[PDB]
RNA sequence: GAGCUAGCCCUGGCCAGGGUGAAGCUGGGGUGAGACCCAGUGGAGGCCCGAACCGGUGGGGGAUGCAAACCCCUCGGAUGA
RNA sequence: GAAUGCCGGCAUGAGUAACGAUAAAGAGGGUGAGAAUCCCUCUCGCCGUAAGCCCAAGGGUUCCUACGCAAUGGUCGUCAGCGUAGGGUUAGGCGGGACCUAAGGUGAAGCCGAAAGGCGUAGCCGAAGGGCAGCCGGUUAAUAUUCCGGCCCUUCCCGCAGGUGCGAUGGGGGGACGCUCUAGGCUAGGGGGACCGGAGCCAUGGACGAGCCCGGCCAGAAGCGCAGGGUGGGAGGUAGGCAAAUCCGCCUCCCAACAAGCUCUGCGUGGUGGGGAAGCCCGGGUGACAACCCCCCGAAGCCAGGGAGCCAAGAAAAGCCUCUAAGCACAACCUGCGGGAACCCGUACCGCAAACCGACACAGGUGGGCGGGUGCAAGAGCACUCAGGCGCGCGGGAGAACCCUCGCCAAGGAACUCUGCAAGUUGGCCCCGUAACUUCGGGAGAAGGGGUGCUCCCUGGGGUGAUGAGCCCCGGGGAGCCGCAGUGAACAGGCUCUGGCGACUGUUUACCAAAAACACAGCUCUCUGCGAACUCGUAAGAGGAGGUAUAGGGAGCGACGCUUGCCCGGUGCCGGAAGGUCAAGGGGAGGGGUGCAAGCCCCGAACCGAAGCCCCGGUGAACGGCGGCCGUAACUAUAACGGUCCUAAGGUAGCGAAAUUCCUUGUCGGGUAAGUUCCGACCUGCACGAAAAGCGUAACGACCGGAGCGCUGUCUCGGCGAGGGACCCGGUGAAAUUGAACUGGCCGUGAAGAUGCGGCCUACCCGUGGCAGGACGAAAAGACCCCGUGGAGCUUUACUGCAGCC
RNA sequence: CGAUGUCGGCUCGUCGCAUCCUGGGGCUGAAGAAGGUCCCAAGGGUUGGGCUGUUCGCCCAUUAAAGCGGCACGCGAGCUG
RNA sequence: UGGGAGAGGGUGGUGGAAUUCCCGGAGUAGCGGUGAAAUGCGCAGAUACCGGGAGGAACGCCGAUGGCGAAGGCAGCCACCUGGUCCACCCGUGACGCUGAGGCGCGAAAGCGUGGGGAGCAAACCGGAUUAGAUACCCGGGUAGUCCACGCCCUAAACG
RNA sequence: CCGAGGGUAGGGCCCGUGACUGGGGCGAAGUCGUAACAAGGUAGCUGUACCGGAAGGUGCGGCUGGAU
């Protein structure tokens, strides 16, 4: 059956992507506790 | 006078529509048309507002003048009547010998050809538009301002149509189309006339889908969901009220007077509606 | 977090074939004029049968599964909410 | 040493289940250390509206080639989507960008919010929508509308020529639109040919034939032809299109009109360039100077922005054309021609799947296009087949029980069972025929029946063409032939009678309920006069609605028919400028603290003083409620009638042992041999009843009752047969569970159900196929139940707050 | 209560005897035949239907008879639901 | 052909009297109602009086023992559209007539459907009386309906 | 071929019968009231409509076959 996971790289780039967290006080917060951490990879990556 | 169909189905059984006679041009005006855009109900934060709205048939908003002093003395033609499927009301377009066209709400009784003129010295006739303090006391009209310049508000529905009562001062007294007694002032624009296409209520939607068609999307009683929805939700089997009957939003909704108490307009309103 | 699901908005796409035969129109009949009757034409409909497509009625199988909802037979809708 | 402890290691179950669709395999030859599993050939089977082909998404080197086989592959492996290395993706025209705008997002102006931030016109972003110039063939191991070949085309720059009042983000036109049905003419695609081209073939009884088999085109600029779309021309006035306007709109006049002309597409032709089969020989070569022609069928595609009808009334913006404004008319723009210029990103491969989503090379899921032929009435259905693609990555035997999926069955025919659950029957098409009832549509495929193949003869009408022949489509009559059987295979309703419920088509508990539930047209009450009510928001702002009482919100009821009675004392809501009560505040009689005193400071009665409540009324399709005892008629029984108590008023019509009836299988009648169910009645209705609607109702239903006919392996009552497993052999090889075990019956005992204690009995050691009575067998720290001054959802005239409203 | 699945049915039995039948008896208000009652006896036997989920029970047609109880109201790692 | 009388019919208009309600004024202790009363209304200011407004329905006097129509039935006034009817003249046609089973149309009230309207009146219904009772007669309320438009129903002591 | 008739299926009319139910006629001395006949004590009758144990009552319009 139809399961959950339905890739799409526009969807992802616009929801999760870089721009979409430096835009908004949350998603600032997200990129500098993943800095914090350590983090290889501060967003999801997709082609574009 | 409205069309019946003979019972084929069973919906069209009961199913009856409007006869379109007094339609006389199936294409609108391409330059007085814009796109109509459908809400769902939605608000700017995305949130339903309204319940039940959406997925009706696609439509276009055409501009209709609702202020007609705009062009004072200037005689137009009625160049054709025209169904609008923004409002009740069908609409007549307007050839002025200006150049310049226009729709207005088709007054009942308008004949294609015939000419209309808005302005202080305008006859007395059918789809003419004067200031209400120089429209005979008696008169039958539609389309009436409520505030001077601010445009048509009142009696604009299929059919309906206020009566000039008398006058007090700077006012006039009309028997709005609710029956209420109201002061509307003396320089509010009106048209002579009753709104037209009055067999419009006459209308038997006949089946499900026929809502469906006008946005109008199927409406669930309070009765028929869960406490955490309704005030009239829940109970073992059926269930009566068992409470003032509510909205909803837990209001009562059988009587409960809704008018803002201290509104200025109170001194406007002579007597409130009837029947 | 609405890439699952629920509703709505914008813009596209899809629905083999067969059946029934509304109004209207035409002619004929009818009458003072009519209503109306008959025939032809016509092609309406949350109309009928049935694939795609959307479903999930009954039974059987499966039950450390092929599968954390599947398989077979049967069955509902299929121009419409 | 225990925590169903934590981490890791290793056991047991066990050489056990399993090895992932029952589309299917056999042999020969090769390679190699090794071959059911790799390569090649022949035979066989499976898909063929796909299990074939082309896009898009997603994936991201998986593509091609060489060399490999430790691991990955459910076995094997010499093979591979695997390991190592090298190679491979070529664009002005294809898609996206340097173009447009849609929802929506963002947002100079502006508005709002403790902060963060929320809005917001224009503008900007945003596409699978608009717009815009490339077709056919060849070539590589691997790319090709990209390279090459042929023939075409677009924009930008500059120049020459000719023409023009040139000029825009501004004005206008256009772009520009729905649903169903549909005409003419074409093309795609397909069928046939006694015609044209071809390597060959004559078998096994016959045929050297008007025999068999194979093929009989594709692209093309201008020009021309056919078929269509778009489109009036002139003049005068002009105040409208937020400046201007010769444009556009409006009025008038003349002319033109089912045309024509101008214009633009489609199709045909077309200089020219390509392609080209079987067979045979080794992807190639030959065939081959290949031929490339005629007839028929024919789109859902094209002409297209076509026509008609209908109601639910069907994007925007740019490109483009026209108008003018500043400006400039040495310019600039239009047309023709010439030379130059033309960037960025994608392009491999998989793509109904072993490369995407499902932890797996997973029987599941995944949008668009093409999807051939024959027959079956049609068709994308069904059977077989083309092109093309596969035999599903363990096999070999055996022919037990038992299981699965399947076939048949004597006599009987629902006796089975909660239930005809299941499985039979019926089954397409043509014709005959068809009931109660009905809202006149329907019920209806009612029911029930007859026909159905092949051959010869005669004959009717239509399409193409020519009116004819040929091809093709729909038939009508007569005479025959064969079989058990002619929709001869495959696909394809069992039917009727009568109740309950819901009018109906729809919707629902993704994944145990599809229903009588929800929705539904329709009915009623109620609020709302517009900066509406109501809803979201602290607000600004939104929705309502660019709507205006024939409208919008809320509530109940639920097509339709006939109807919907009585109670307003309680609660709700509505009305009520009196009266009562009532907060802050006003007022300050009268007190008090302090100071020498002026004064400062504090308490404070009457009185005035809102909503709310009290009080007075109204109101039921507002919340709701609609009695008890006793007596009475000339047989009896029973009470039309009376008495009395109580209430705000005492349940009307209609219905009733009901989806409601406890006693209950009430009683009676029907149906049956027999009927706790069913249907019809009766009425002492435990405990119906009128919009939480009452009683009915044609049609409808994968709803739930009851009966009958048809037919059956459901059953009496089982038997046989098929295949996939089970079993045996080779390969690979799990699992939950498990205190340890050297683990028998009885009668007792024991914490009350003992392999483990007592007494007796019985019993050589160890497995394999089977069955499930026990191991209070496994699984999941019982969901029931209680307990905890545990939790959470829900309610209200529990308490206390808060939003909101007054 | 860190789980002993709970009615009925189906299938499969097995046991007790306070015996339904069949066999053997005594008494009888036992003429015969047919009964009644009690004693001994568990070897074998103890039907098919209609109704209801039913156990039970009532009814139809038979019969030598249409027995009553236990086995976790015997039996769901055997089935049904 | 020339004339006449008439509430004959249909449409559109329109006038005044009265009732009811609303607003303003003035005024106070009852009004209403009956056989008599009570319910009801009234100091929250009624009744009675004056001015203003809204709305529906019916047309006083004329009016008669009258007129018109086939009947049902028709009454302020105006205009339009339309039927019947009588008289005079004695002009035209030349028996073209009478009746009429079926058919078709009209048809008071009440009732029905779909809209609208609603002052007064008033089935049902509620209350106050009366009465043995009083599901009545009398009194206070009051919903259909009475009114309009279209479509039905087709009855009557539709009688002379 | 036709064909008596037999079988299958579905219709039409008539008769008989049926739990129960509807009203009707009739029957020496039952119960309730008193609607009509006199102005019958509310003139009666009437078509229709609604209501009520019953006769009846009331609304709307009509008749005199009504009295004074
Ligand atoms: C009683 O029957 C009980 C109910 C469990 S599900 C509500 N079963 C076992 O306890
Ligand atoms: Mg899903
Ligand atoms: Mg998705
Ligand atoms: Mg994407
Ligand atoms: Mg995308
Ligand atoms: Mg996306
Ligand atoms: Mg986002
Ligand atoms: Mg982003
Ligand atoms: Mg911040
Ligand atoms: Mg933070
Ligand atoms: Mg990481
Ligand atoms: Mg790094
Ligand atoms: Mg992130
Ligand atoms: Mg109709
Ligand atoms: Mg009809
Ligand atoms: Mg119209
Ligand atoms: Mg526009
Ligand atoms: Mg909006
Ligand atoms: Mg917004
Ligand atoms: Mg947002
Ligand atoms: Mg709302
Ligand atoms: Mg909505
Ligand atoms: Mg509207
Ligand atoms: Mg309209
Ligand atoms: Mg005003
Ligand atoms: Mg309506
Ligand atoms: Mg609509
Ligand atoms: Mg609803
Ligand atoms: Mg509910
Ligand atoms: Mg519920
Ligand atoms: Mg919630
Ligand atoms: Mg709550
Ligand atoms: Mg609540
Ligand atoms: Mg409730
Ligand atoms: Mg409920
Ligand atoms: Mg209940
Ligand atoms: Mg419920
Ligand atoms: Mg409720
Ligand atoms: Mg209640
Ligand atoms: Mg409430
Ligand atoms: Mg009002
Ligand atoms: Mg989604
Ligand atoms: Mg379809
Ligand atoms: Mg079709
Ligand atoms: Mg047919
Ligand atoms: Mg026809
Ligand atoms: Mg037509
Ligand atoms: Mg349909
Ligand atoms: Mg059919
Ligand atoms: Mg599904
Ligand atoms: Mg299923
Ligand atoms: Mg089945
Ligand atoms: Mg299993
Ligand atoms: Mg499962
Ligand atoms: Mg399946
Ligand atoms: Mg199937
Ligand atoms: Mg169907
Ligand atoms: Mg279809
Ligand atoms: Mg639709
Ligand atoms: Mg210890
Ligand atoms: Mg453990
Ligand atoms: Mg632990
Ligand atoms: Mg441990
Ligand atoms: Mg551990
Ligand atoms: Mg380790
Ligand atoms: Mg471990
Ligand atoms: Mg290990
Ligand atoms: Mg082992
Ligand atoms: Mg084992
Ligand atoms: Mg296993
Ligand atoms: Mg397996
Ligand atoms: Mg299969
Ligand atoms: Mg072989
Ligand atoms: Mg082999
Ligand atoms: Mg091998
Ligand atoms: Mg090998
Ligand atoms: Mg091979
Ligand atoms: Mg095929
Ligand atoms: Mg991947
Ligand atoms: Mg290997
Ligand atoms: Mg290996
Ligand atoms: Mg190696
Ligand atoms: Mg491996
Ligand atoms: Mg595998
Ligand atoms: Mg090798
Ligand atoms: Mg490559
Ligand atoms: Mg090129
Ligand atoms: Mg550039
Ligand atoms: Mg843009
Ligand atoms: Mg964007
Ligand atoms: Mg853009
Ligand atoms: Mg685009
Ligand atoms: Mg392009
Ligand atoms: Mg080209
Ligand atoms: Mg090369
Ligand atoms: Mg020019
Ligand atoms: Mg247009
Ligand atoms: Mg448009
Ligand atoms: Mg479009
Ligand atoms: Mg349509
Ligand atoms: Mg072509
Ligand atoms: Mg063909
Ligand atoms: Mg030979
Ligand atoms: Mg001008
Ligand atoms: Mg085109
Ligand atoms: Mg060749
Ligand atoms: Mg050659
Ligand atoms: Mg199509
Ligand atoms: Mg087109
Ligand atoms: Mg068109
Ligand atoms: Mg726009
Ligand atoms: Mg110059
Ligand atoms: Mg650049
Ligand atoms: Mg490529
Ligand atoms: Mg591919
Ligand atoms: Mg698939
Ligand atoms: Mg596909
Ligand atoms: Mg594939
Ligand atoms: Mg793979
Ligand atoms: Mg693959
Ligand atoms: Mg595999
Ligand atoms: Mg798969
Ligand atoms: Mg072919
Ligand atoms: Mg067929
Ligand atoms: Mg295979
Ligand atoms: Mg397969
Ligand atoms: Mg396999
Ligand atoms: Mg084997
Ligand atoms: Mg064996
Ligand atoms: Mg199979
Ligand atoms: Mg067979
Ligand atoms: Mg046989
Ligand atoms: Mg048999
Ligand atoms: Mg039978
Ligand atoms: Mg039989
Ligand atoms: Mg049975
Ligand atoms: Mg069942
Ligand atoms: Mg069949
Ligand atoms: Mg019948
Ligand atoms: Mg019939
Ligand atoms: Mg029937
Ligand atoms: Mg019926
Ligand atoms: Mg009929
Ligand atoms: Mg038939
Ligand atoms: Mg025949
Ligand atoms: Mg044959
Ligand atoms: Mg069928
Ligand atoms: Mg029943
Ligand atoms: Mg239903
Ligand atoms: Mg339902
Ligand atoms: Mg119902
Ligand atoms: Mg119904
Ligand atoms: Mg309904
Ligand atoms: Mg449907
Ligand atoms: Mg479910
Ligand atoms: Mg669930
Ligand atoms: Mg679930
Ligand atoms: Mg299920
Ligand atoms: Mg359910
Ligand atoms: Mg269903
Ligand atoms: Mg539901
Ligand atoms: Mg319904
Ligand atoms: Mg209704
Ligand atoms: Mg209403
Ligand atoms: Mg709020
Ligand atoms: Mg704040
Ligand atoms: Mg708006
Ligand atoms: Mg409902
Ligand atoms: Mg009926
Ligand atoms: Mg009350
Ligand atoms: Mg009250
Ligand atoms: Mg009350
Ligand atoms: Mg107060
Ligand atoms: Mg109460
Ligand atoms: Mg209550
Ligand atoms: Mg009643
Ligand atoms: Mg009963
Ligand atoms: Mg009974
Ligand atoms: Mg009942
Ligand atoms: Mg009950
Ligand atoms: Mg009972
Ligand atoms: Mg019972
Ligand atoms: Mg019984
Ligand atoms: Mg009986
Ligand atoms: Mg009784
Ligand atoms: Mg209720
Ligand atoms: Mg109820
Ligand atoms: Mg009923
Ligand atoms: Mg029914
Ligand atoms: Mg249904
Ligand atoms: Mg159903
Ligand atoms: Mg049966
Ligand atoms: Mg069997
Ligand atoms: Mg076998
Ligand atoms: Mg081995
Ligand atoms: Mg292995
Ligand atoms: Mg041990
Ligand atoms: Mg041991
Ligand atoms: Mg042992
Ligand atoms: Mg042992
Ligand atoms: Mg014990
Ligand atoms: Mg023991
Ligand atoms: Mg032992
Ligand atoms: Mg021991
Ligand atoms: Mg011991
Ligand atoms: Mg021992
Ligand atoms: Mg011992
Ligand atoms: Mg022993
Ligand atoms: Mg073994
Ligand atoms: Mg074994
Ligand atoms: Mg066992
Ligand atoms: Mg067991
Ligand atoms: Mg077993
Ligand atoms: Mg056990
Ligand atoms: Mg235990
Ligand atoms: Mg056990
Ligand atoms: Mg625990
Ligand atoms: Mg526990
Ligand atoms: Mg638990
Ligand atoms: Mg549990
Ligand atoms: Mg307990
Ligand atoms: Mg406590
Ligand atoms: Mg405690
Ligand atoms: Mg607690
Ligand atoms: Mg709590
Ligand atoms: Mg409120
Ligand atoms: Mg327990
Ligand atoms: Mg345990
Ligand atoms: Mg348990
Ligand atoms: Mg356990
Ligand atoms: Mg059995
Ligand atoms: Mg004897
Ligand atoms: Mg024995
Ligand atoms: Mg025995
Ligand atoms: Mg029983
Ligand atoms: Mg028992
Ligand atoms: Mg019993
Ligand atoms: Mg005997
Ligand atoms: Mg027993
Ligand atoms: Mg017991
Ligand atoms: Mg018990
Ligand atoms: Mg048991
Ligand atoms: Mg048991
Ligand atoms: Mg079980
Ligand atoms: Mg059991
Ligand atoms: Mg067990
Ligand atoms: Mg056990
Ligand atoms: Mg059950
Ligand atoms: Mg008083
Ligand atoms: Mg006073
Ligand atoms: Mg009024
Ligand atoms: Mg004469
Ligand atoms: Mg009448
Ligand atoms: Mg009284
Ligand atoms: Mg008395
Ligand atoms: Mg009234
Ligand atoms: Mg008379
Ligand atoms: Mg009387
Ligand atoms: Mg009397
Ligand atoms: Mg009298
Ligand atoms: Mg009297
Ligand atoms: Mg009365």
């Amino acid at each position: 059956m139809k399961r959950t996971w339905q890739p799409n790289r526009r969807k992802r780039a616009k929801t999760h992507g870089f721009r979409a967290r430096m835009r908004t006080p949350g998603g600032r917060k997200v990129l500098k506790r993943r800095r914090q951490k350590g983090r290889w990879r501060l967003t999801p990556a997709v082609r574009k | 006078a409205v069309k019946k169909f003979k019972p084929y189905t069973p919906s069209r059984r009961f199913m009856t529509v409007a006869d379109f006679s007094e339609i006389t041009k199936t294409e609108p005006e391409k330059s007085l048309v814009k796109p109509l855009k459908k809400t769902g109900g939605r608000n700017n934060q995305g949130r339903i507002t309204v319940r039940f709205r959406g997925g009706g048939h696609k439509r276009l908003y055409r501009i209709i003048d609702f202020k007609r002093w705009d062009k004072v003395g200037i005689p137009a033609k009625v160049a054709a009547i025209e169904y609008d499927p923004n409002r009740s009301a069908r609409i007549a377009l307007l050839h002025y010998v200006d150049g310049e066209k226009r729709y207005i709400i088709a007054p009942d009784g308008l004949q294609v050809g015939q000419q209309v003129v808005a302005g202080p010295d305008a006859p007395i006739q059918v789809g003419n538009a004067l200031p209400l303090r120089f429209i005979p006391v008696g008169t039958v009209v539609h389309a009436v301002e409520l505030e001077p310049k601010k445009g048509a508000k009142l009696a604009r529905a299929a059919g309906t149509s206020a009566q000039i009562q008398g006058r007090e001062g700077d006012y006039v007294i009309l028997r709005l189309p609710s029956g209420e007694l109201r002061k509307v002032h003396g320089e509010c624009y009106a048209t002579v006339g009753a709104v037209g296409n009055a067999d419009h209520k006459n209308i038997v939607l006949g089946k499900a889908g026929r809502s469906r068609w006008l946005g109008r999307r199927p409406h669930v009683r309070g009765a028929a969901m869960n406490p955490v929805d309704h005030p009239h939700g829940g109970g073992e089997g059926r269930a009566p009220r068992g409470r003032p009957p509510a909205s909803p939003w837990g209001w009562q909704t059988k009587g409960l007077k809704t008018r803002k108490r201290r509104k200025p307009s109170s001194r406007f309103i002579i007597a409130r509606r009837k029947k």
